[PDB]
């Protein structure tokens, strides 16, 4: 019941670490700071009709 | 109440002014004095949060020849409790008919804005009111007592639950027992 | 295979519509001793609700699975009175009200025990306090019933050869230890409605079944030029619990450590009238 | 046992342990308007559990000298809950009703009541050739009393009980949907009335769909008891209500 | 052409020949509550076309010295049509909104307005450490005016425009859903706001879901014309409204 | 298998050459509420660039995943005033400005909590300081809402049977502990634009939703001949965080711990003129 | 001789922990607070003849 996952490193320069959970409550686990998904559309493009950057904004 | 046992009986009379109130109480199972020391309130007092529906069962303990009808209504939280039967009947209610079956139940549904409510209830987490009114009145034949009594039972449904174990405030000591 | 791979939400609410039939779930009869099993779906229209609440925190294991203090006492490192330099406590769970009430909600219990000891020391006030003392050490002795009992701090009985003991030094973590189910019967009894003698005479009540032994504590060899006082607190934490025959919680305040004696108390508080709701 | 009945509408329930069967109008259960019979074009509102629920009107006293009472609908419910508001804010309306009447007495009382719903219960004035206002026959939830003697005041309806204010024999009202409340074996009457009219929908403030009448055919009687009167209570619940034509209220 | 928009809710329609695109909240369209997120048990009411329709609030004047205005919802609609009645008669409520703001002027006028919906727009009092009643920030449909200078009266909210009564930079309000009304190319703004809260449902009389603000960033200006002011009108339409917990009104 | 084997760089820049066409990416219309999505490649010639920068450190989890102090208070081991020998703090995150502002950038939050306690002691000045005291011990008590509250250092309430508590001895590592998401609602609310009573009266603002309980601290049994003062610092560290509805950061200085009251402040600083760049 | 089991978590939002026993006495094990079985019939329906909620309690 041991998880093996990669660790943060450079771009092009054994980059593995092991984790085990000792407690029966999920709140005791360590921070899951390895997620890097993001989507700015909800705040940058809240319009109904899709607008193309190349075409004029209006007409 | 000079006699403690009198606390368990709700008086009823024969010639009641039409549409009179029988009783009224706040729905605070863990804080109101009515439910404080009941078998349910005692359990809730060991916790901080509670949720689910409740059951109120009423039993008529009058004569076998007596008859009557009663309206029992639950009013969700609001700015004012009901003052008359017309106000009360707008909320959830049931018409109780006294006959061979001597008891009727009134499921208080779980209507709340939050998934849980505080045992130490406040204005934010208020729960409402429960009241009972005469529907038709009590009629008795000759040679019977002019008064009767009713009793109420409280219990939790199968969707009830509690949370956040805490220490009860009903018991305390000042010195070590010997 | 060097590994062995080893949740019950509350009931949901079903949609209900208008009804008009001879079935009457609302009416019942409490005279049978039967609690009605009606649900809100049986007396009003309801929507379909998926409920994820669980009763995990309401289990007896979790309810009783909390460490609670059961006894404290003070003893001095040096003093004229011999009896004041050590403690001797007959084991019982009736001393402290909170844990007593928590346990007394059931008639019979069966569990393992986890015991933790918290010890603190302080220097007594006086006209001359300047002194230097190394760290103190404490000994905890458990004497099953019938064993020898020490009569003074430096008695021979403190040389335990069979009696379990713990030696602890100040500044470290509190001492901890486990005890199995050590009752002669099949389960502990919080209440005992009976007598000791066969002719209905002698001791009465749960005092008759309390034969768990004693606990003794002392300073190993510390003897300061000036008095020093230490306090010990005992904490019990049931494990692997099982309970039978629940009983109503107590209402009157406790008054004796080995009796049910009480004073009559009102059922509950009062209000202006039966209609007052404000 | 078939002598116990339970009715559940909206967030209200009615339970009776001592009742007869249930009469269903002319054999027709209330239902929504069909697509091939409608005339209005805009979508109708269907307040469901908010308007379809039991509403208990005020209670009356039954004395030894009572003659009878009547109520006119939906003017009786015109100012009740959200039903009244929805009536006020809409031009057209349509709904069936369920009527429940409660009356209980000991086994030593005697009496018989007739409960009947009369559709289009047009009434005539006391002084023939003299008009009456819309206050001598409907003023909200209050009940109007019949009279044993011939009415003489010109400002109110002819209340002769034996004619029922309609110029017809009171004993012939059995043709309409009805039930009897006999204290020997009954305590309540239940009638389910579908929507009856010559048009798919109509304004509820201008037109009285039907009238409810309670007449004691056998006067109440008792001897040597502390109870002096027998209250009567009426409960009504609209069914399958739908409204159309939103305008300014009133 | 994409510069013409038409919106049809209930028995009302809005047509604009001169408008920009439509902003949809945080990309979420209003919808009904799901079965696996609800907490209340009793069937909810869904007044459909009776509550979901456009309701035009009172109009304001835009002068050369205007500073801005704000409205708090749903207290603004608390006494409008059947929506207000249904709010009064129920304990819990839930609904999304569609906000439309109208402002038109000739081609020779200049000005820019910011239209933004601020959820949970908690406001502070003028005199720090002094409470205000529920009348200095919401009194029905009337609009409340910002102030250029610092507020001094202790009985009302701090109306400093540059702080927006929330202790934050007025120029940073762009983070919330918003649109601009520029007289050069625009006459109306449309915002669709879904239901945003920390609980599935809430009482609408105790909690202000969101606040609508209109701030002129560029003051109105004109020369040699007979028109002295430019009226502004606001129209709102609840969407997918459903209520629960019938009690006595108020 | 006794193991289970479980990065997104920023966008690159594409080569662009001279252009002459009717497409005009530069011109747009802010009136739509839409932020332009143009890139430097759309308005000038650019070379091909492979970019390895990542936004790992800008995630909300990392931004809020730092322990920050939220409260400190002092209590004495011995003194004449009973209220001065222990602490009683209603839990809230509005006391300290840095963490308050960090949290107030979002409207709703949902996270687990990690609490760490730092305790230090010092001897009060006086005319006579010579004394010898063993190591001190401290108790931290958490009381959910509605539970009993101690009224003095040696009150019976300190015998926790259900209330969690921590006993800590000076000289060891700071105490640490975890708390799950304990809100009655689906998420914490930093702001609440509403009232307490249904008639729009009573308390106003986020003070209405603060019902997290209290924390109590005391010296277990230490009572020195001379006064000793101790200080406790509480640190919060959100874990497994989720946020909704971002809002602009605050500009005016805080003035109340349970209100948004403020004083008007200038938008920003000034300069000589619109053209000054030096 | 290592047990792997799930840990408490949410409803719909690596939830595994490992446990090993070091002592030869079962009393030394940690609390088994992961059992959630319950049956209120013994106290709510102690009657001999089964009663149906829909039918009348008596006759
Ligand atoms: C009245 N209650 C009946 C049940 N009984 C349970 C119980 C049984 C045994 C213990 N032992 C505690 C203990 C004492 C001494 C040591 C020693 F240090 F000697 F090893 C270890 C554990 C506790 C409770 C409680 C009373
Ligand atoms: C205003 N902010 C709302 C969100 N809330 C989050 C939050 C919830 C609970 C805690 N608990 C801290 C804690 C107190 C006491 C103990 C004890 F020692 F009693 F076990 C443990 C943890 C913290 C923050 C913060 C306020
Ligand atoms: C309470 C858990 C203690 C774990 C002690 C360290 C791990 C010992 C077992 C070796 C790792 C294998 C774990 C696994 O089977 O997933
Ligand atoms: C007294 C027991 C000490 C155990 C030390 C940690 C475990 C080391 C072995 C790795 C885990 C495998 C255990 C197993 O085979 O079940």
């Amino acid at each position: 019941g041991a998880q093996v996952s990669t660790q943060k490193t450079g771009a092009h320069e054994i980059i593995h670490y092991t984790n085990i959970n000792y407690y029966k409550d999920a709140a005791s686990n360590s921070a899951n700071r390895q997620d890097f998904t993001q989507d700015p559309s909800k705040f940058t493009e809240p319009v109904k009709d899709v607008m193309i950057k190349s075409l004029p904004a209006l007409n | 109440t000079t006699d403690q046992m009198e606390m368990f009986r709700i008086p009823v009379t024969i010639n009641a002014p039409l549409q009179q109130q029988v009783f009224g109480l706040r729905l605070q199972p863990g804080l109101d004095s009515v439910f404080k020391h009941t078998l349910l309130g005692e359990i809730l007092n060991y916790y901080a949060h509670w949720s689910g529906s409740m059951k109120l069962t009423f039993v008529f303990c009058g004569s076998a020849m007596a008859t009557g009808k009663f309206l029992i209504a639950y009013s969700p939280p609001g700015a004012n409790p009901p003052k008359t039967r017309k106000d009360a009947m707008l909320g959830t209610h049931i018409i109780w008919d006294i006959g061979l079956q001597s008891s009727c139940v009134l499921c208080v549904p779980w209507i709340s804005q939050t998934h849980y409510r505080l045992v130490q209830q406040d204005e934010y987490t208020s729960a409402g009111y429960v009241t009972c009114w005469y529907q038709t009145g009590m009629i008795v034949p000759p040679g019977t007592p002019n008064s009767s009594s009713i009793m109420c039972f409280a219990s939790a449904c199968n969707d009830f639950s509690v949370r956040m174990l805490r220490d009860t405030p009903f018991i305390s000591q000042d010195n070590k027992l010997q | 295979g060097d590994v062995e791979e080893a949740v019950v939400h509350v009931a949901d609410t079903m949609r209900s519509g208008p009804s008009n039939s001879a079935s009457v779930p609302a009416l019942t009869a409490v005279e049978t001793g039967h609690t009605s099993q009606v649900t809100p779906s049986d007396t009003m229209q309801t929507r379909h609700v998926k409920n994820y609440h669980s009763r995990s925190e309401s289990t007896v294991e979790n309810f009783l699975g909390r460490s609670a203090c059961v006894y404290m006492e003070e003893y001095k490192t040096t003093d004229n009175d011999v009896n004041k330099k050590f403690v001797a406590w007959p084991i019982n769970t009736k001393q402290m009200v909170q844990m007593r009430r928590k346990l007394e909600m059931f008639t019979y219990l069966r569990f393992d025990m986890e015991v933790t000891f918290v010890i603190t020391s302080r220097q007594d006030p006086g006209t001359t306090l300047a002194q230097d003392m190394p760290v103190l050490t404490h000994q905890i002795m458990y004497v099953p019933p019938g064993g020898p009992i020490p009569a003074k701090v430096d008695d021979y009985a403190w040389q335990t050869s069979t009696n379990p003991s713990i030696f602890w030094t100040e500044g470290n973590a509190p001492a901890r230890m486990s005890i199995p189910f050590i009752s002669i019967g099949n389960a502990y009894s919080n209440f005992y409605d009976g007598w000791s003698n066969f002719d209905q005479r002698g001791s009465y009540g749960y005092n008759t079944l309390n034969n768990l032994g004693h606990i003794y504590v002392r300073h190993v060899s510390g003897s300061s030029p000036h008095p020093i006082t230490s306090t010990i607190r005992v904490y019990f934490k049931p494990k692997h619990t099982r309970a039978w025959v629940p009983r109503p919680p107590r209402l009157c305040q406790y008054k004796k450590a080995f009796s049910v004696d009480f004073t009559p108390t009102p059922i509950t508080d009062t209000r202006k009238d039966i209609n007052t709701v404000t | 046992s078939d002598r116990v009945r339970s009715i559940t509408l909206g967030n209200s329930t009615i339970t009776t342990q001592e009742c007869a069967n249930v009469v269903v109008g002319y054999g027709r259960w209330p239902t929504y308007l069909r697509d091939d019979e409608a005339t209005a074009e805009d979508q109708p509102t269907q307040p469901d559990v908010a308007t379809c629920r039991f509403y208990t009107l005020d209670s009356i006293k039954w004395e030894k000298g009572s003659v009878g009472w009547w109520w006119k609908f939906p003017e009786a419910l015109s100012d009740m809950g959200l039903f009244g508001q929805n009536m006020q804010y809409h031009y057209l309306g349509r709904a069936g009703y369920t009527i429940h009447v409660q009356c209980n007495a000991s086994k030593f009382h005697q009496g018989c009541l007739l409960v009947v719903c009369v559709p289009e219960a047009e009434m005539g004035g006391a002084v023939v050739g003299q008009a009456f206002s819309a206050t001598a026959m409907a003023n909200g939830d209050k009940a109007y009393e019949f009279t044993s003697a011939t009415q003489s005041d010109q400002t109110k309806v002819q209340t002769a009980i034996h004619n029922a204010g309609m110029g017809v024999g009171v004993g012939n009202l059995t043709i309409y949907p009805h039930q009897w409340i006999n204290l020997r074996t009954n305590n309540s009457a239940t009638i389910v009335m579908p929507y009856i009219n010559s048009v798919p929908m109509d304004n509820m403030f201008r037109h009285y769909n039907f009238t409810l009448m309670v007449i004691p055919f056998v006067k109440l009687d008792y001897a040597d008891t502390a109870s002096t009167y027998v209250p009567i209570t009426v409960t009504v619940a609209p069914m399958c209500a739908e409204y159309n034509g939103l305008r300014l209220a009133q």
